[PDB]
RNA sequence: AGUACUGAUCGGGGCCCCGGUCAAACUCCGAACCUGCCAGCGCCGUAGAAGGGGGGAGGCGGGGGCGGUGGGGUAAGCCUCCGCUCCGAGACGGGAACAACCGAGACCGGGGUUAAGGCCCCCAAGUGCGGGCUUAGUGUCAAUCUAAAAGGGCGUCCCCCGCCCAAGACAGCCGAGGCGGGGGGCCCCGAAGAUGUACAGGGACUAAGCCCGCCGCCGAGACCCCGGCCCGCGGGCCGUUGGCCCG
RNA sequence: CCCCUGAAAAGAUAUCGGGGGUGCCCAAAGCUCGGCUCAGGCGGGUCAGAAAUCCGCCGUAGAGUGUAAGGGCAAAAGCCGGGCUGACUGGGCCCUUGAACGCAAGGGGCCCAGGCGGGAAACCGGGGCCUAGAGAACGCUCGUGCCCCCACCAGUGGGGGCCGGGCAUGACAGAAAAGUUACCCUAGGAAUAACCGGCUCGUCGCGGGUGAGAGUCCCCAUCGACCCCGCGGUUUGGUACCCAG
RNA sequence: GCCCCUAACCCGGCCAUAGGCGCCGGUGCUACACCCGGUCUCAUCAGAACCCGGAAGUUAAGGCCGGCGCCGCGCUCGGGAGUACUGGGCUCCGCGAGGGCCCGGGAAACCGGCGUGCUGGGAGGGGGC
């Protein structure tokens, strides 16, 4: 900036995307990283191997892939996070990845957060990810029961607020109170699609 | 492929008080006594050595006729025996002139055969077998100008060009 | 007064960095995987001095003998004596020259 | 003070880091620029004379001061302070040392001879190179003879041979 | 090199900008150079490289030249480091003498040719060749080694610049060059000591001095050659605690 | 012992060389996780002020990091808060002390096993961000083990042993130690002083350049501030080359 | 699945040609955002932040792209300059500290000119197998 003695930080640091102190500790593992990132509308899950010239992404997907299995819930809620991990987990397993280490970047590791839901989905597909037993969200939250309970209360309190806060839910034809039923349907379709693929 | 020019190098200064790095290089160039002379192929690695010993030797491009005379008068084989026309003919070289021209022109890349060279049958060797790889010269008739000054400012050391042949004829 | 011999005793110049190298170094040196027989160059990183080898090994070429956890066991020479340097990759660079 | 020949030659490294030198002497030159120093009035002057060193060596602070006094006094008298600019161009950064037995200068100074020989500060000098400008004058061409005389007087106070170079600005 | 970090420091202009002076314990830059690995060259090596074992030491006071302004010191044939070489432990030629400066490395005898250096006599080889300078015997072919500074001199030889003179310049009508500045070479003054002469080898020399060049010659134990001797290593023969022959 | 310089861009490097420091301190100033950003400046804000707490902007580190100096450090190596004791038990290998090249103690690094702390995890923790704060043999003492031994056998008391911690040598690779000799003695030393000599010349003595100023006027009849160049070996010193039968 | 091409997004390498200041434009189906709320997981003085649930509004800001100017920075470009410095040799100069010649290397400041991120993997989109 001002003068020759000014040291400009790393590009990814001044963009505010990479914590290089935490990234160094991840690379010391020499294991593939499960990279999970949150956007306003979608979630991103990637399985990455680090190489000296740049990282290599074995499998990468965002939550747009859920439309390929007829998902009608929101794009990036707890239920969508779990389904994304399942798809990534099976795809990663098909490529030979057995174990991964969770990499959440700048997000906070709050218990029950969506990053640990993606981890839970990845674990259930056979990819082992070390973790503590008090951060995975409860199965009710993964099934969307917290979404359905909220909408049911909204409808009987302010029926109009139900219409606005879930307008896109009504457009897709899936009312929020029926999310747990649909989540099982989508989860079954994903699991069956890949166990058969693995079998063949 | 590339044929480097062939140079004659003469040691002009003596052994005692010679600096250590210069003395080591002279030994590797086979100039281990004063007024000893060698012919080398001027590859870049060799020219780096001559630059190191520039203040102790004089050198220049040797001509085939001068080399022919040097071989006939100061060429020695194993046992410190004279090099004779008959010995050359036994090995397939017709004359002193032909082998000298073969070396100067680049047809052969070495004048004296190496230590581990093995002579075949019928095949003319690409060198002179058992020739000693150095020549012991006479002091120059009529003297030098100065063994302490460079040839470029009126002395005798360093690069001399084709005038090395005039000096060699006086030292034969 | 005689020379003092602390582990880092004449290392002001060696351990100094120019302004443009201030701060953390890049992580690519962490990601090279060395196998036995590889040639490495010991290039001390001053931001990790506690794991760095002695100043006498800066710029020397060694051969990787094996691994010890996360460090590499490197066989090198100081003059004529064989030395074993065990160090982490942040103080190593691949030797491309053979 | 010793004869200046004792400190004329450059025999070692410069000794100038006053934060490591105990009792480094203060500079005893009050001014370095004399005459008319303002840049606007110097535009009237169109000639430049320089007293240039001919050898490398060390000029003591008192010799620079003696040279500055004689030349500046001469120019003030004969040329006039409004008609010239004179600058002493070198600064005596180097500290001189002397190994003498003394009291009130440290216990090691009480050991005689070459034991603990590192000297205590004795003065200051400027280390100069050949061709270096010692004195610099700006003047009007009508006063050339007077400026040359002033620099001839300055040179007689200095420990090294010098020469006068006159050029236009 | 820079003055940009840490400091020092002289000026100008409106805490900033510009110019300047500096740094062993300052550094954006940054050589020569040294050094690691690999490949090649060169040389050494199966008549035995690397590596290893065993016996016996001496020695554990060093010194000279040159280079790191090494660092210190007023300086020292001084103190204390780093590197090549030499003396110690190395003959011999030159340096007037002289461990370590130059040349050069010696088995013995002889012949030849050179090195440093020299070639008027002492003293082997030139009263050698061209040009110029010095008038002071200045000086008399590097160092050890016997010397000289600031400063003054158109003393003399020379180079450059500025101005005047277009023949009405400089000097006191005359008729052709003149005035000032800067620098270089040699020499003069500055330059004063103690047993005995222009000391630095002596005679002496006006070149037998100095500067720019050049030609030939002399001159070591070096280099070349011949003869003799010895040695290391390898090979062979002989009934061998050893002898002899060959390369 | 430690840092910077000397040190001559690999390594090593000395002087009664230069600038400093060390014989500690801290249950946190040690471990880890998270959050945050410092010195300083500006704008606004009740006492309130140069400086207290509050809102905002700028701020490459101009702060801090126990302690010398040098080095490192900005979503940290700094500041604050949460949880802790790894300043851990048993061992191995390497680096440095100690260059290439023999050789203590001390210090550092990388690991394996046991059992923990922090953390979602990665990972980190065998003191302090790195380079200093460091002690043989004999003796004593403590810890440890279903431990080993004590003279023909068994028992009781007692003693000894192997492994580890400590009690100390700072002249720090480790004796337990005051003077005086002019009454002095011996072995030697020019490895080393005193006289003379050698080298050097700061000092001493002598000469020169310069010309501020004095001299009624007038630098130079006579002087000569401030400075500078020298000579002598005549004072004193520096050095330690020769000479201690 | 596979290969090729390709914006903004995700993970990177080198870590200013990437930074800084100012001005002028482009981009919005999708993607990135700003944005709407605080029942639930989690969070604080504070739903600002973090975390969760969303999709009414908007390209005003961020991100990304293009242009201009200045500062800073970069360059195997011209000059500076074969200068400074330097390895080896010298009975070459100088009273001396020091300089010179020959063989071999060879800067820096500064002035001018040019430049002002490059690139690896993935998603998404397009084309074929
Ligand atoms: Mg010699
Ligand atoms: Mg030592
Ligand atoms: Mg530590
Ligand atoms: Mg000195
Ligand atoms: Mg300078
Ligand atoms: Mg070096
Ligand atoms: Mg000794
Ligand atoms: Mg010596
Ligand atoms: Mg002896
Ligand atoms: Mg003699
Ligand atoms: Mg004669
Ligand atoms: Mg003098
Ligand atoms: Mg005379
Ligand atoms: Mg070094
Ligand atoms: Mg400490
Ligand atoms: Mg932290
Ligand atoms: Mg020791
Ligand atoms: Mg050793
Ligand atoms: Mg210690
Ligand atoms: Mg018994
Ligand atoms: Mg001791
Ligand atoms: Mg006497
Ligand atoms: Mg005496
Ligand atoms: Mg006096
Ligand atoms: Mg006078
Ligand atoms: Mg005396
Ligand atoms: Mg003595
Ligand atoms: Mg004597």
């Amino acid at each position: 900036a001002r003068g020759a003695r000014y040291k400009v930080p790393f590009r990814r640091r001044r963009e505010g995307v990479t914590n290089y102190r935490k990234r160094r500790k991840l690379l010391l593992s020499r294991k593939p990283r499960l990279v999970v990132r949150k956007t306003n509308k979608h979630l991103i899950a990637q399985i990455v191997i680090a190489r000296p010239h740049g990282d290599e992404t074995v499998v990468g997907l965002d939550t747009r892939v859920l439309s390929k299995f007829g998902w009608k819930g929101d794009e990036n809620n707890t239920s969508a996070a779990y389904l994304l991990g399942l798809i990534v987990g099976y795809k990663a397993r098909a490529k030979g990845i057995k174990e991964a280490i969770l990499d959440i970047g700048l997000h906070r590791p709050t218990p029950g957060a969506r990053v640990f839901a993606v981890m839970k989905g990845v674990i259930d597909a056979g990819v082992e990810v070390p973790h503590g037993e008090e951060v995975v969200p409860s199965e009710e939250r993964i099934r969307g029961e917290h979404v359905a309970e909220y909408a049911k209360r909204l409808k009987e309190e302010a029926p109009e607020a139900y219409k606005a806060r879930f307008s896109r839910y009504l457009q897709r034809g899936l009312p929020p109170e029926e999310l747990p039923s649909h989540f099982e349907e989508v989860k079954k379709k994903i699991v069956e699609y890949y166990e058969q693929k693995l079998a063949k | 492929k590339t044929v480097y020019p062939r140079y004659a190098v003469i040691r002009l200064r003596g052994i005692p008080t010679t600096p250590g790095d210069i003395a080591a290089t002279l030994d590797l160039l086979r100039l281990r006594r004063k007024f000893t002379m060698v012919v080398v192929v001027g590859s870049p690695s060799v020219m780096g050595m001559i630059e190191r010993v520039n203040d102790w030797v004089t050198w220049g491009e040797i001509d085939a006729d001068t080399l022919a005379e040097v071989l006939r008068k100061r060429g020695r084989i194993v046992g410190d025996k004279p090099l004779t026309l008959e010995y050359l003919q036994k090995w397939g070289w017709n004359s002193f002139e032909e082998v000298a021209l073969a070396y100067i022109s680049g047809e052969i890349e070495t004048l004296a055969c190496k230590k581990d060279f093995k002579a075949r049958e019928g095949q003319r060797p690409p060198c002179i077998p058992y020739l000693k790889p150095f020549f012991r010269l006479h002091p120059p008739r009529g003297g030098l100008n100065s063994v302490k000054l460079h040839f470029s400012v009126g002395g005798d050391l360093g690069y001399r060009g084709p005038l090395i042949n005039d000096l060699i004829k006086r030292m034969l | 007064v005689k020379r003092t011999h602390g582990y880092r005793y004449k290392s002001r110049k060696l351990l100094s960095k120019a302004p443009r190298e201030r701060g953390m170094s890049g992580l690519s040196r962490l990601l090279y995987e060395y196998k036995p027989g590889d040639k490495v160059v010991i290039d001390i990183d001053p931001t990790f001095i506690s794991t760095a080898p002695h100043r006498r090994y800066q710029g020397k070429v060694g051969v990787v003998i094996g691994t010890r956890g996360r460090a590499y066991v490197i066989e090198t020479y100081i003059g004529d004596k064989k030395k074993i340097i065990i160090t982490t990759p942040e103080h190593l660079r691949p030797h491309l020259g053979g | 003070a010793r004869p200046a020949r004792c400190y004329r030659r450059i025999k070692g490294p410069p000794y100038t880091r006053e934060e490591y030198i105990h009792g480094a002497p203060m500079i005893q030159i009050p001014k370095f620029d004399m005459g008319t120093t303002s840049a606007a009035a110097r535009a009237a002057f169109t000639m430049v004379a320089k007293l240039v060193a001919e050898e490398r060596g060390q000029i003591r602070m008192q010799a620079l001061e003696a040279a500055r006094q004689i030349s500046s006094k001469y120019l003030t008298k004969y040329v006039g302070d409004a008609n010239y600019y004179l600058r002493l161009n070198v600064v005596p950064h180097h500290v001189l040392r002397e190994n003498r037995m003394l009291a009130m200068a440290g216990a090691d100074r009480l050991q005689e001879g070459m034991r603990l020989a590192f000297g205590s500060p004795a003065g200051r000098a400027a280390r100069v190179e050949p061709g270096q400008v010692i004195f610099y004058v700006e003047f009007k061409p009508e006063h050339l003879a007077h400026v040359k005389e002033a620099l001839r007087r300055a040179a007689s106070k200095l420990p090294i041979p010098t020469r006068i170079v006159v050029e236009p600005k």
